């Protein structure tokens, strides 16, 4: 039965102090790198990461590494 | 203190049996496209992908 | 764009995903699937240091004619956001796939956004998505007779949608 794949761009542990710093549109600077390394977690654990590619109809994770 | 935010950008709700035959080289596919910053399991706000980086629109936190 | 940077994967659809996400490795080997950067290293060549062109003005990178991944991607988005200038460009790129707008990204490196804009006839067959048309028109031109490898490359980008002209 149904489970949430969730494709994660970027992680960040942050506190008040950037959380309303950035409530305000603060660039939060990645990395060119960024899409190469997309993660895919289910219920807040981290299952695996990948690419995004593209199949212009739709976006995937290409798997790269997987649990 | 600290507040682990995923910048979410889609998800795929798929089905127990899939995992785990899911293996390296494989393509999971992106059947929801969104923009969104959780807070564990609790949504925040609607980011967009830009410049070199991301900017986080209204976020709420409570 | 990070966006427009992506590798792609030029499956023809409908695909049949396993269970409507999973597509297997084995299923995916049956391409070739790149990005753009690698198709312009494949006609532009990738060069660390300064050379001087066939024409030559001295370049370096993959084509950046001056008087690399970074300057490329750089170029690359000067290309596009270019073409959505273009007033007889932008409709075209609106309405092609993502194979196929780096076809037309190639030839706006290659000679610019107002020559591309000026191959009127090959540009509507391929709104109207007529691709044996436009590539047998596209094959009249200058361009064709005076880079034939690399203008087959295009072309075969814009007939196919696939990448195929760059296995090689």
């Amino acid at each position: 039965v149904d489970v949430k794949l969730e494709f994660v761009l970027y992680r960040k542990n942050v506190t008040l102090a950037e959380l309303e710093a950035m409530g305000q549109q603060q660039l939060l600077s990645l990395p060119t790198n960024a899409e190469l390394n997309v993660e895919i977690m289910a219920n807040g654990v981290l299952l695996g990461n990948g690419e995004l590619v593209q199949m212009n109809d739709t976006l995937g994770v290409e798997i790269h590494e997987w649990l | 203190l600290r507040w682990p935010l995923r910048f979410v950008i889609g998800s795929s709700d798929t089905q127990r049996s899939l995992l785990g035959r899911i293996g390296i080289g494989d393509v999971l596919l992106i059947r929801t496209s969104r923009a969104e910053v959780y807070c564990y399991a609790k949504k925040l706000g609607h980011f967009n992908r830009v410049e070199g980086g991301i900017i986080v629109e209204t976020l709420d936190i409570q | 764009g990070p966006v427009d940077m992506l590798k792609n994967i030029p499956i023809p659809s409908p695909l049949s995903p396993v269970e409507g996400i999973l597509i297997k490795r084995k299923t995916l080997e049956r391409y070739f699937s790149i990005n753009i950067f690698e198709m312009l290293r494949i006609d532009e060549g990738l060069r660390l240091k300064i050379y001087k062109n066939t024409e030559g003005y001295y370049t370096i990178g993959i084509g950046h004619l001056l008087t690399a991944e970074k300057l490329f991607n750089q170029d690359v988005d000067a290309a596009v956001r270019g073409i959505l200038r273009n007033a007889k460009l932008k409709p075209v790129y609106d309405s092609l796939d993502a194979v196929r707008r780096a076809a037309l990204i190639n030839m706006v490196f290659q000679m610019g956004e107002t020559g591309v804009a000026g191959f009127t006839n090959s540009l509507r067959m391929l709104q109207q998505k007529r691709w044996d048309e436009a590539a047998v028109n596209l094959a009249k031109s200058r361009w064709y007779n005076q880079t034939p490898n690399r203008a087959k490359r295009v072309i075969t980008t814009f007939r196919t949608g696939t990448w195929d002209a760059y296995a090689a």
